[PDB]
RNA sequence: GAGUUGAAAAUAAGCAGAGAUCCGGAGAUUCCCGAAUAGGUCAACCUUUCGAACUUCUGCUGAAUCCAUGGGCAGGCAAGAGACAACCUGGCGAACUGAAACAUCUUAGUAGCCAGAGGAAAAGAAAGCAAAAGCGAUUCCCGUAGUAGCGGCGAGCGAA
RNA sequence: AUCCCGUGUGAAUCAGCAAGGACCACCUUGCAAGGCUAAAUACUCCUGGGUGACCGAUAGCGAAGUAGUACCGUGAGGGA
RNA sequence: GUGAAACUAAGUGGAGGUCCGAACCGACUGAUGUUGAAGAAUCAGCGGAUGAGUUGUGGUUAGGGGUGAAAUGCCACUCG
RNA sequence: AGUAACGCAAACAUUGGUGAGAAUCCAAUGCCCCGAAAACCUAAGGGUUCCUCCGCAAGGUUCGUCCACGGAGGGUGAGUCAGGGCCUAAGAUCAGGCCGAAAGGCGUAGUCGAUGGACAACAGGUGAAUAUUCCUGUACUACCCCUUGUUGGUCCCGAGGGACGGAGGAGGCUAGGUUAGCCGAAAGAUGGUUAUCGGUUCAAGGACGCAAGGUGACCCUGUUUUUCAGGGUAAGAAGGGGUAGAGAAAAUGCCUCGAGCCAAUGUUCGAGUACCAGGCGCUACGGCGCUGAAGUAACCGAUGCCAUACUCCCAGGAAAAGCUCGAACGACCUUCAACAAAAGGGUACCUGUACCCGAAACCGACACAGGUAGGUAGGUAGAGAAUACCUAGGGGCGCGAGACAACUCUCUCUAAGGAACUCGGCAAAAUAGCCCCGUAACUUCGGGAGAAGGGGUGCCCCCUCACAAAGGGGGUCGAAGUGACCAGGCCCGGGCGACUGUUUACCAAAAACACAGGUCUCCGCAAAGUCGUAAGACCAUGUAUGGGGGCUGACGCCUGCC
C-alpha cells in the first residue's frame, strides 16, 4: 500500500490565494503564484492538488511557515503554462 | 568576570528536558504538581519548547 | 600494530567514582581517556604454542602487557613476565614443561617456583598476584589444596586444580620511577586528598580549632568514625583457608 | 408560534406560516495533545510497515522439559489504566506545643505523603454484654459523665 | 484480663472449647480460627428550589472587565 | 681516551608543572564610585598564560544531603 | 525642590529641505572616533523588534516632524546549508529478572539522546523586507524507466574499516599583501611636477596528470652520511595475488609478482555576446539607459591546505551506523522477478530561514560605563592578534548653551632639596627595545642571570659584503636618536612556606590548603572501605610494586626517654 505521511482532507488542503502586489510580481517575473495552505500539508499533497484541480504541470513547490500560524506556498508552474493566463481565469 | 546573574542563554531544549512536560509526567511527584496546577487554574502548567516550530503569534 | 580490534572499546567512563552519583571512592577524576585492554587471563586454548610479538603499555596496569599470536588464527594479550624475549613462544596446557611465560594447572608442577597469575577457584579469569612484580611461591601440596606464599608475606592453602602462569611478572622498575613532576599524580586521575586536622568538625572527627590541632580523640579515626590504626576490618568467619597471616 | 444567522452594533447574502431562530429527549461528528495507547517525543510534533501499545480473557501452534511454563501468531465494542473538592478505608507517620525545663506522656495516630473506592465508606448478625435479674447484629444522637479509672497518680487522658 | 501481630513451640470437638479484668473450682453466656449485606451516618468541586438582624467595590470568593489574569521566579510557587 | 668502560668538547633537537608578553582566565595595591554608569564595577598598573589550563554544548551527584587543593566555602544576588 | 542628576571627557559645525513648531529627523560638505572593532556573518536566547504608510495620548532621563513606541498591511521560498526521516558517547528510560510499606530502587536486551561519526551547490543577477532557498549558467547526490549478462537475491550473521593523543619545528604551496608591466583618466587656482589617481576579478565541479616536498629495503665507492653518479640482491614499499591448518572473507604461517607511491598545488573546460575604470542621455536629481580598454609577472607570506606527514614523549589517547568483503546455518519472493553497470531522460521528504546576535532587541528590573561560544584577520612602523594612525565598513556615544569662583575627581609641569611625609616609599616619579663587553655571594651544579654595572642607537656616503640580514671608517643636525605610543627598577639581610598552583562569588590570596616524598595501619578478592532497609553499585572489568585510611610535607642531617 502507498500511504501518505498523513491523511489530511485533500479538498481543503488549499485555502486562499494571496493578492498582494509582490504576488503579481511573482506571476509576471517567475511564472509562479501564491497560495495560503494549512500547516498540515506537503510538497507531495499540494503538488498533486494542482495538477488535478487546475490541469497544469507544476514545476516546484516552495513552502514556508508564517508566524501567525498559517502556511504560505509559492507554487511555480511549468514553462509551458503562463501563470498570468491561468490567474486571470481565477480572478487575480 | 561575570555577575551574580543566574539565568542565561541556555537552549530551551535543555530547559524542556528538565522542567518540561515529559519529566513532569515521568514521576508521581510531577503529576501531583500538575494536580496542583490544573486544580489552581493556570493557563500554562509547564514552560516548554517545541521540536518543530517556534510560536503561533 | 595499534587498533588491534582487541582493545575492546567501550568502557565505563574513565576512572569513575559514582555509585548513585555520590563520591564513594574518593579522589578520582582527570587524565586521559585510558582505553582498557581486554587481555586473556584464563587461557582457554591449551596445548597450542604461541609466540610473543609486542610489549604494549597498558595504561590500566602498573606493568606491561604483550600481544601473543598462535599457530591458529587468533590474537590475545597476556601479562608478560620478567624475561620475555621478543619472539619467544608460550603455551598453556596440563603437561607443558615449566618456562618463564607459559601456564599450567597447579598440580603438575614442583614446589618452590615463581608464579604470578594464579586462580583462587576454578572457572574464574585471574585473581591473585598480577601486579608489576607480584610473585607468588609454592610451599608443598596436599590432597586437594596447596599452601601458596603470595607476595604479601602471606600463605594460603588453595584449590589444587587452578591455572597458574609460571614466571616472575616484569616491569619491576616502577618501584623507583619517581613522580617528581608533582602534578603527575593528577595525570593518573587522582585528585588531591585533604587532611583530617584541617577540616571542620562537621566533616571529619578531627576538625580542630586554633592552630595545628592535635588529634584530640583517643584514637586517630576515619572520616566515618572508625579507629584507623590496628582495628582489623575483617569478618570473623568467612573461609578459614589462610594458614597464618604472617604479617 | 414570529422573526432569526452568540457577545455585538454595521455590511453582504440568506433562512422562515407545507412552522425558521429557540427549548427538551435520544443520536452523529469530535483534528492534535493529554491514561494517550503503532514507535519515538523536547505535550499540542516527527516517523510510519495506519497499528486499542501493555496487562487480563478466549483460540491455535506449542522451547530447555514428557506433561508444563515461557514465547509467537490471531480474535475481541475490549475487562483494567486516567481524572475526582470534601467525607471514608489501609499503610508510613512527625515536630513546634503543653508539662511553665525535659526524656515517660501530650500535641497525635492529628497534619502531611502514597494507594484504593462509593455516594456514601468502614463495621455488622454474637466463641457478645450482663449478673443470678435479664437483653438480643452493626452504625449514629442525648445521657450516665467529666463518673469508674489511667497517669514523672504530673501535664493531662477518659470509657463502659 | 479481652483484641491483633514478629520468632519459636504447639491442642480439644459438644462427656468439649472460649469469655465473664491474673488464676483455680462451680454456674451463666456464646460457638473463634469462612465470606456478603440496605437504613440511620459525615462532607461539598457541585445541581435544583427557599431563605438571610450576611457583604456592597480596602467588603464579599484571590477574582463584579484579560482573574489565578498582567507581573515576579529556572522551577516548586507567590500574586495584584 | 684505553683492549672495552668512566667522562668531555662541538653540532642536531625542542623538553619544561621554564621565562617576557597579547586574546583568555583571575582579582594584589591605590584612587574613584558609595540615593554608584554597576546590589561589586571603572581607571592606572598587576598574577598565570602548554597547563594541577580556559571555555562552549549535552549531562551527573539534592538538603538527617551534595560538593569542597578545606574557606563553614558553594548549591539560582538566600547557606552553621 | 524646581535641588541632585540627565548614564564616560569619540566632537561636532554650517548650509539647505520637511513642518504649525527643528541643536536633535533628512540631504550635502568638511571635522572627529573604532578599526583583532564601536566592522560583517552565524550558535544560543528573544519573538515580529524586520519593511512601507500613518500618528505623536504614554515611553525615549531634553526636544522631536524621528523611533526597537501606537495603528493598518506585508515579509522568513532549500534534494545540496543546519537538525529529523541514519548512527551511537556521557546520560536517561528500562520488556522480562532481582529487591522493596506504598511511591518506587538496582539492572540486561531494546529505544531515545549531539557537543561527535555518515551524507549532495557553487558563481553572477534580482530585490521596501528573502537568498548556497527565487532567475540564469554550469554541477553533484538518491531511486525509477530505457539497453548486456546472471539465476538467485534481501536481512540476520563472520571480518576489514570507520577510528581518533599532546608537543615540536622544517619543507612544498595556496589565501592575502606590496611592487612592476598594461589600460583609462587627470591640471586638483601654491615654487616645481605627473613622480598623480582608479582597475589589473573569477567559485563549486568535469577531465588530464606531480617535484627541486615526503615516502621506496641493505652494502661499498665521491661529497658534510646527505641532494645525485654507479653496481648487485629477487621482495625490499603503495599495492595486489596463490596456498596450509576445522579455515568463505579475515587473521596467522609460507611462496611469488610488482620501483614506484601520496597529496595539496597546477594546465584546460566551466569562463564571457559576465564583472569592471571611464565616457555617452534624462533627472521625482533617489538612479536607470547604451558602449566598453588591460585583466599579466615577480618578491614576501599565512595562525589555511598537504597533514591523523614525519620526529619525540608518557600521562598511552571514544562508540556505533554508513562503506567494503564473505561460506554454512535461519526468515521471505521468484521469472521478464532479482542483481551489477554503461550512456540518456524523469522525479526531489518535514522543520529552521526576517531581524538583534563584542547587543538599545540576549542576560544584568533600565535604550544599564558589565557579561556572552565560534568564523573572516587589510596598510604603514613594529617580533607580534600589543601599540600609534588609517582603507573597507560603521559611528559621533539621546540634554544643551553660557561662564572660567571655592572645592572634589581624571591628567601635565614644578625653582631649591630628596622620604625630612608616613603606620608603612602607600601612591606617583624613575628603569624600559635590539646588539657588544661584563657579571658576584651561594647552590640540589639545574640556576641566580636579562644578576649587578657600562657603552652604541637618528639620517646620509663608501667598501667588505654569508654577495637578504649585517660590520668598520667618515660626515651631518638637534639640548635630547628604541626622540611619540609601547617597553624589567635593582641590591644587601632575615622570618615563614621548598617550589607551579588552590582558597572565603560581594572587606581576609595568606604563614592557610594541596603537592612530590616519608612513615604507621587495614585489606587475599564472595577484598577492605563508602552509599543504600534490601537487591545491588563505586572500589574494579583493578588484585598487595595494588586499593582505602591517619599524620607529616621537596631536598640534607637526624627523629631521643616514658
Amino acid at each position: 500500500l502507498k500511504y501518505p505521511r498523513r491523511i489530511l482532507d485533500v479538498y481543503q488542503i488549499l485555502q486562499s490565494p494571496i493578492i498582494t502586489e509582490a504576488a503579481i510580481k511573482n506571476i509576471a517575473d517567475e511564472n509562479s503564484l501564491l497560495f495560503t495552505v494549512d500547516v498540515r500539508a506537503d510538497k507531495k499533497m499540494i503538488r498533486e492538488a494542482i495538477s488535478n484541480f487546475f490541469g497544469v504541470k507544476v514545476r516546484k513547490v516552495n513552502t514556508l511557515i508564517r508566524p501567525d500560524g498559517t502556511k504560505k506556498a509559492y507554487i511555480m508552474l511549468n514553462k509551458e503554462y503562463n501563470a498570468s493566463e491561468l490567474a486571470k481565469k481565477i480572478g487575480i | 568576570a561575570a555577575l551574580c546573574l543566574t539565568k542565561r542563554s541556555r537552549s530551551r531544549k535543555s530547559l524542556a528536558r528538565t522542567h518540561g512536560f515529559r519529566l513532569r509526567m515521568s514521576t508521581t511527584s510531577g503529576r501531583a504538581l500538575l494536580k496542583r496546577r490544573r486544580a489552581k487554574g493556570r493557563k500554562i502548567l509547564c514552560t516548554k519548547t517545541n521540536p518543530s516550530s517556534g510560536k503561533r503569534a | 600494530n595499534p587498533r588491534n580490534n582487541l582493545i575492546s572499546g567501550q568502557r565505563r567512563c574513565g576512572k569513575g567514582r559514582n555509585a548513585r552519583g555520590i563520591i564513594t571512592a574518593r579522589h578520582r577524576g582527570g587524565g586521559h581517556k585510558r582505553l582498557y585492554r581486554k587481555i586473556d587471563f584464563r587461557r582457554n586454548e591449551k596445548d597450542i604454542y604461541g609466540k610473543i610479538v609486542t610489549i604494549e603499555y597498558d595504561p590500566n596496569r602498573n606493568a606491561y602487557i604483550c600481544l601473543i599470536h598462535y599457530g591458529d588464527g587468533e590474537k590475545r594479550y597476556i601479562l608478560h613476565p620478567r624475561g620475555a624475549i621478543i619472539g619467544d613462544t608460550i603455551v598453556s596446557g596440563t603437561e607443558v614443561p615449566i618456562k618463564m611465560g607459559n601456564a599450567l594447572p597447579l598440580t603438575d608442577m614442583p614446589l618452590g617456583t615463581a608464579i604470578h597469575n594464579i586462580e583462587i577457584t576454578l572457572g574464574r579469569g585471574g585473581q591473585l598476584a598480577r601486579a608489576a612484580g607480584a610473585v607468588a611461591k609454592l610451599i608443598a601440596k596436599e590432597g586437594k589444596s596447596a599452601t601458596l606464599k603470595l607476595p604479601s608475606g602471606e600463605v594460603r592453602l588453595i584449590s589444587k586444580n587452578c591455572s597458574a602462569t609460571v614466571g616472575q611478572v616484569g616491569n619491576v622498575g616502577v618501584n623507583q620511577k619517581r613522580l617528581g613532576r608533582a602534578g603527575s599524580k593528577r595525570w593518573l586521575g587522582k585528585r588531591p586528598v585533604v587532611r583530617g586536622v584541617v577540616m571542620n568538625p562537621v566533616d571529619h572527627p578531627h576538625g580542630g580549632g586554633e592552630g595545628r590541632a592535635p588529634i584530640g580523640r583517643k584514637s586517630p579515626t576515619t572520616p566515618w568514625g572508625y579507629p584507623a590504626l590496628g582495628r582489623r576490618s575483617r569478618k570473623r568467619n568467612k573461609y578459614s583457608d589462610n594458614f597464618i597471616i604472617r604479617r
